[PDB]
């Protein structure tokens, strides 16, 4: 359930990721838990569950996209990362296809979302 | 036109992780208690291509570590046999000897006079021997380190246990019927967790294990190598019936304050070597199809099975586990045969009693007797097979890395953390 | 502190639990390495953290985030409970009212997921 | 008319988790190192009607389980008595036996004879008895366990424990007097922290514990079973002094390099059984009400209160660890009464000095002696009684599973989850 | 980078903060695994980070700036607090010696943000 | 005006932490395996200022429990040396005595005689001494406690340790030149991670740490205080070369299964006392400048360096590791000088191998010899002075309490824990 639609075009995921993600609800024994090792490293895979979950939460609330599973930023798309209108992104291509094509850009893009609501908070400080 | 953030995206990164076991006084039920789900959905991802790599899997690293700590915690609150690492008189009896010696008691100010069956591979000649005469003996590896008891109220027979991904991650299963280790595959799905893997201990040929649904299939990290194992996967089984016919009369003692040492007090009637009997036709055909597969993979060479070179016990013989029975096979009666492109087999065993696991040293088991025989009936469901490296090809049966074993169940399976967190392009902007 | 206004009625403990919540702010030695009770505060401890995690998820997903009193667009079906707004902020209690629609909460809950659904949608097809 | 979600909801669910101990070297001061809060505050919930249930509550398992790994892990690093495995050469004292024996010392070539004086319980026969003359004996359970030694800096003196809830949770307590340990309580409250628990360790009579606020309770899951365990909370304390009139004098010794082992090396004076004065009209008047309320709950009976039958020694007397001291008493001479609906006692009692607790068999420790006599009072405020199961019901002291003490005083508490997420209907929409 | 124009006033500071919330976005967001109690300690440090973090980010959303690394607030600043009035706070005064000059009062502020959200919450659960 | 809610406030609170270790069969390599940042970035923090106070620092705390429990750690697997306590008849080698003795063997039933060379320190006598004859003597600490062998494949050697802050938290460093220890720090810099800090052991002298940027520091909590120990940060090194001559031939024997005891089985050629040669006029100049630094200290003041009083060998010594040899150094010839406001010298050395480290009693480590003669150069960084407390101040050699010498490297730092929420006033408001 977890990869519903994968490999199966970014337009039809996206009708089911959303739809799909909010249906999935993912992420958020005591001889496993007291004898040996075992129970330390459950304790440590619960961790770092709770901290990739964390991270995520926080790029979401620092680009404004806090508490949503879509959101649109103010940042317009530059052709130098990708210069396909549509034809293949929400047409022939997939999620991971897609994450492939932009995986060396994927830090750059994040900086603009960054720096976009930094303005955007500057603005919502002086606007008031 | 503009960015677009998306959460719940479906896609996933390769990843190592703890994969925790669950399965439906066994060791293997202690552990793996988590209860497995009836009917675990297997959903099919099409149009997904995956590339899997059997070899570099960190499932079979876990496993391995999984595995060999749940022997050592298994053992750890056994009874230590130090007290009996002392001098033993061993006469023969009237392959095993009649040894005697000085047992320790749960008073310290006393002793006691014990005689114990020891098979001949156990024991280490203190002083010079004298045929029926009673010479000096010693425990092997007693010196090496103390010798641990295997619980008789504990058993190590596997169980099929899964091995379930957590939260946050998946398992991807390859659906290729006829598919190398290293590659693409096409028919990909994800589950959260594996098939029954029975964590079997053997060598040379593995036991009770997953037949191929097509074809013997033939899987090797560099097959140009002579050092790497060849796995061949069978598609048909092989019913092998292993067994010890001696009545064993088993005694006991207490070596300390609550200790117990189990031995073997004697042998009702006759005493005769283990043996397996393994179905003839279906093996001359297995090895039949096998030397053909290879001749393919090794084209221009003839294919010839013979027995393993002269190392150790522990690496040039069928090693297995009956009942806590530790046989020692020699297969080289089934590894005798020759391909050329252009009724049962009864095979000898020895058994020990004093083991050495996981090729280590400095820790040894002492596995304790069983009352009366012993049989075993196990389907050999693959093979571990090493090239010798002409115009003629030579492959010798291998083992004895359990790496292997585990990759045999575990070629399939990938583990993938998910990223859900993705960025696409939109029609729209933020206003 | 916890539990105040427990019984009493759901209107004047929506409204102080609020405040309450205002204060109270709930959800977030040799035994820290002696024993396995190190091991076992920190399940107590981490199991804790992910319970609060898995209520604010579903704040995130019904789109109630950073709100402790969040109407919905979710029109309320009289099949749930035939009684409304007579002592469901009359004489019923919290508890009672609970134990009352534990039955459809599974319902409910997928209701307000598709609401938000429908409302994710629009907002990016309306923009 | 539309739905709404609150967060921070007074809603609760049953919960187990595992309650972080607190109180205000002793192993009760070392475990239990968290302050308890001054002025502990209790919150009553107005109108509030909950379901409790003294048994089946994971408070007790886990006060038992604490309270069990706090004995081992305090005995852990402590003295074991392997050395003292051995033939003791036993005489007489010039109940109690000097036995001599030859232990080790720092030095593993060297040996030191050792006269001790050890109680006739704590010893095993090894070959005859000769009225006066010495014969050969050894300590029980030697064959069993390594018995290890109670550190004499260590003591095991109960304190009132604080069992607190973490966040999270919260534990509502019944304060409905006469709440016969079942039923909903409509009178309850909250609070972090429960009221100061000694664990104190006994057997048919429940001491230092908490008096009933009305009269006399009987609580029990089943009165008409017989199997069970009748609790009796007594509204009214009754006051016990028991000692040891022994004047000892102990020695030590070095029984390995850092191993002291103590020991009774002399009695001054008149060697004396030890004994418990319970205050007589005081017994008397609770026999009288516990036999009244029992005739309430088993109308038309005679109530029989008579000796416990032929069972072990553990079982069959009111054990308790006054001081350093293990006593097991023999109050047959207390439930030899009779209530027919139609100046002190004193009790001889036995010590011993190698004790199994909890039923435990293979895990045995030595207490060591107290040089002087000693004397300890303490308040019955609780009975354990077993129904036998005619016309007449015939009711003996119990005890032997330490659960139902501690559940005598944990019947009041109940840990909950809270579950501030909730759902209710409005007059307006999101829009 | 943690303390990135700390003792630099917080006029001047600010834009470097604003900068700083999402270039480090935050700190917190083997023999040392399973062998001693180094384990231990290490979940128990981050374990610790994270409910630190939860605390902070409840602070927050109790407030009503879920989300947000600036946000005004409808509560008015007594000047019992402080007698700035702007001249030294944001003109000449750092952010550790701000913290210093109202680390009496912090705790009312957050008193008053918590009435004045929690009468907004109420106020907008009347109008709808 | 109006309350503004900043968060990633740059504002910091005085906090503890456990500082996770970090380093570019060595335990300090296998503990703190992480690796350090190449060329980690140091932020100055200008117009800062922060009060740092060396004393009532927690990382020196941290760093003391770290050093104990990696020893405790690295030292539990290795081989206890119970089975030699046991009678030592030692006749003289024809300080260092032969001593023979009947040591176990891998069976139980075994024994072997045994030649061994013993240092006089590790020998206590049970029975007179005769000088040219033999006599009965045992090892010291074995009747305080066992003694546990170093082992010889696991090194000791110190390595630069880098104590990195976790995820929320920071380092500190102070950058005044001549920093009094405990005044405030106008000159800060923040730092994820410490220099690299070799956790050198050692008494009196201060070896291969860090030397001080301006003159010679003297650092103590309380200087008019006599009970305090002065820490004395030299800003120029002294060589000291120290040498165990003796051309040792090393043997070893099995005490166990796979228990081996590395023992000296004998010296090639002469027999001389180990010594140290440090450099004398650097000696002479270091001294006159701290003598000169302690006036301007103690004016009005005659500062005479003496030696230490009549302690015990461990706190009266410079005692040190060389490659695991274990020196003690009577430096009373060092502090032999006064000063008045108004060529190599050579330390004889005693070798221990029975060590009782860390001021601790009941745990003692057996170091095995190294075959040849030994060699080392450490440096002199800084000297731990103790006032006698006239018109005359004495300052002796201290030391013992290891905290000290962790602490000359740990006076720099600091944790501080981020507080990124804060509040201010702005004219904006939420509207
Ligand atoms: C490949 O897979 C096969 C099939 O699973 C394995 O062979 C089985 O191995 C298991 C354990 O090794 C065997 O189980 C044991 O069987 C003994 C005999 O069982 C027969 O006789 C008893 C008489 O009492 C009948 O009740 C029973 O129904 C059978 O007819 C039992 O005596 C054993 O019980 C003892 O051990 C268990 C723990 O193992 C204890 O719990 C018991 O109390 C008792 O002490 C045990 O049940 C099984 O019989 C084998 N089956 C066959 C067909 O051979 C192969 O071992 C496996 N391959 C490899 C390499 O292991
Ligand atoms: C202050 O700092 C100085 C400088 O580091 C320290 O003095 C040096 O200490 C180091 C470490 O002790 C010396 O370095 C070398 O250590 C080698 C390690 O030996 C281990 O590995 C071998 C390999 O089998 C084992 O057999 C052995 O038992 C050890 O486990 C030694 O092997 C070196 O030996 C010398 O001889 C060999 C040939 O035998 C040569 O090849 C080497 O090059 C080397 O010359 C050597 O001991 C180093 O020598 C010390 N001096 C210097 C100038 O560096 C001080 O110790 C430190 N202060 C304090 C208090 O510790
Ligand atoms: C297992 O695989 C072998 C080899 O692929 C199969 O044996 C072949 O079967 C085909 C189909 O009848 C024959 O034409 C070949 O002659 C067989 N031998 C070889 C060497 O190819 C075997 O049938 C498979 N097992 C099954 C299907 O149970
Ligand atoms: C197993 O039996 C085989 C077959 O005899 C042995 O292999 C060789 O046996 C011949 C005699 O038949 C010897 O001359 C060789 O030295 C043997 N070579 C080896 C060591 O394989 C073998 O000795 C037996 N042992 C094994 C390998 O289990
Ligand atoms: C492969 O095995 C074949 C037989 O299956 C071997 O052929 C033998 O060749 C030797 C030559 O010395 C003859 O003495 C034997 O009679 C032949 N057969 C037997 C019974 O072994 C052949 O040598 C082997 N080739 C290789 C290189 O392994
Ligand atoms: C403890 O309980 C007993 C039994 O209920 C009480 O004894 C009775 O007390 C009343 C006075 O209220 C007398 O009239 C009765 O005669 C007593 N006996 C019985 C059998 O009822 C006793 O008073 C209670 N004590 C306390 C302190 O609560
Ligand atoms: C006072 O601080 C200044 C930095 O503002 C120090 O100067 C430089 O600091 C950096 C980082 O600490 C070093 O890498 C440079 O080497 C320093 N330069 C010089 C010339 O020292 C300065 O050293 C500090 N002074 C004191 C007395 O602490
Ligand atoms: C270490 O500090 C000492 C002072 O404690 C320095 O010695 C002085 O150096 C100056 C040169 O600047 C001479 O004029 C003085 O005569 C020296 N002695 C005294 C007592 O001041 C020494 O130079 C410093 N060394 C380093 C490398 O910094
Ligand atoms: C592919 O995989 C599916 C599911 O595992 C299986 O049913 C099918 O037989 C496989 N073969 C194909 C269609 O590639
Ligand atoms: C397996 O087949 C692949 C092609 O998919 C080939 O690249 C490789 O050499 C073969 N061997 C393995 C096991 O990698
Ligand atoms: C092993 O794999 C490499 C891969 O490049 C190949 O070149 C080589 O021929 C293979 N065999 C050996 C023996 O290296
Ligand atoms: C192998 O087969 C050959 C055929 O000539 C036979 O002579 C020999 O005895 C066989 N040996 C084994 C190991 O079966
Ligand atoms: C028992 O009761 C008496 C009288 O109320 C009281 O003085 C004493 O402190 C209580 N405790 C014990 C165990 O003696």
């Amino acid at each position: 359930g977890f990869l519903g639609a994968a490999g199966s075009t970014m337009g039809a995921a996206s009708i089911t990721l959303t739809v799909q993600a909010r249906q999935l609800l993912s992420g958020i024994q005591q001889h496993l838990l007291q004898d040996g090792h075992w129970g330390i490293k459950q304790l440590q895979t619960r961790v770092l569950a709770i901290e990739h979950y964390l991270k995520d939460q926080q790029l979401l609330g620092i680009w404004g996209c806090s508490g949503k599973l879509i959101c649109c930023t103010a940042v317009p798309w530059n052709s130098s990362w990708s210069n396909k209108s549509h034809d293949e992104i929400w047409g022939n291509m997939t999620w991971m296809q897609w994450d492939r094509e932009i995986s060396n850009y994927t830090n750059t893009i994040y900086r603009l979302l960054e720096d976009s609501q930094n303005q955007q908070e500057q603005n919502e400080k002086d606007l008031l | 036109l503009w960015v677009t953030v998306y959460y719940g995206v479906p896609v996933w990164k390769d990843a190592e992780t703890t994969l925790f076991c669950a399965s439906d006084r066994n060791v293997w039920a202690t552990h793996c208690c988590v209860p497995t789900d009836p009917n675990p959905q297997e959903m099919v991802l099409e149009n997904v291509t995956e590339n899997f790599n059997m070899w570099k899997n960190d499932m079979v690293e876990q496993m391995h570590e999984d595995v060999i700590s749940l022997w050592d915690q298994s053992l750890k609150p056994c009874v230590k046999l130090t007290p009996l690492c002392v001098t033993l008189e061993c006469r023969q009896v009237n392959e095993i000897k009649n040894c005697s010696f000085n047992a320790t008691t749960e008073l310290r100010d006393k002793k006691q006079k014990v005689y114990a069956l020891f098979y001949r591979l156990d024991i280490v000649p203190l002083e010079e021997e004298r045929k029926g005469n009673s010479s000096k003996y010693r425990l092997i590896n007693c010196n090496t380190s103390a010798i641990t008891q295997a619980c008789p109220k504990v058993t190590f027979d596997p169980i099929p246990i899964h091995y379930c991904a957590p939260a946050g991650y998946a398992i991807l299963k390859c659906n290729n019927k006829t598919f190398n280790g290293t590659g693409p595959c096409n028919n990909v799905s994800t589950v959260q967790c594996t098939h029954g893997i029975k964590p079997v201990v053997s060598t040379q040929l593995l036991l009770n294990g997953s037949l191929a649904e097509g074809e013997i299939i033939i899987r090797s990290e560099n097959l140009t190598n002579n050092v790497k194992t060849i796995i061949v996967h069978l598609n048909e089984s092989v019913e092998i019936v292993c067994t010890r016919p001696n009545n064993n009369t088993v005694k006991s003692i207490r070596i300390g304050p609550g200790q117990w040492f189990y031995y073997t007090g004697d042998i009702i009637g006759n005493i005769r070597q283990a043996y397996c009997n393994i179905k003839k036709d279906d093996w001359i055909r297995t090895l039949q199809r096998v030397g053909k597969k290879l001749a393919e993979h090794f084209p221009r060479r003839i294919i010839n099975f013979t027995q393993p070179a002269g190392g150790d016990l522990e690496i040039t013989t069928h090693s297995f586990n009956c009942r806590g029975e530790f046989f020692y096979c020699n297969t080289s009666s089934l590894f005798n045969s020759t391909y050329n492109p252009n009724l049962d087999i009864t095979i000898p065993c020895r058994i020990k009693q004093i083991i050495n696991m996981w090729q280590r040293v400095g820790q040894a088991m002492y596995a304790p007797p069983i009352e009366g025989n012993i049989t075993c009936k196990s389907n050999i469901t693959g093979l571990l097979l090493v090239r010798d490296g002409n115009e003629t090809e030579i492959f010798r049966p291998g083992g004895g890395d359990m790496r292997n074993n585990w990759r045999s169940e575990l070629y399939k399976y990938k583990v993938v953390e998910i990223k859900p967190l993705g960025i696409a392009p939109t029609r729209c902007k933020r206003r």
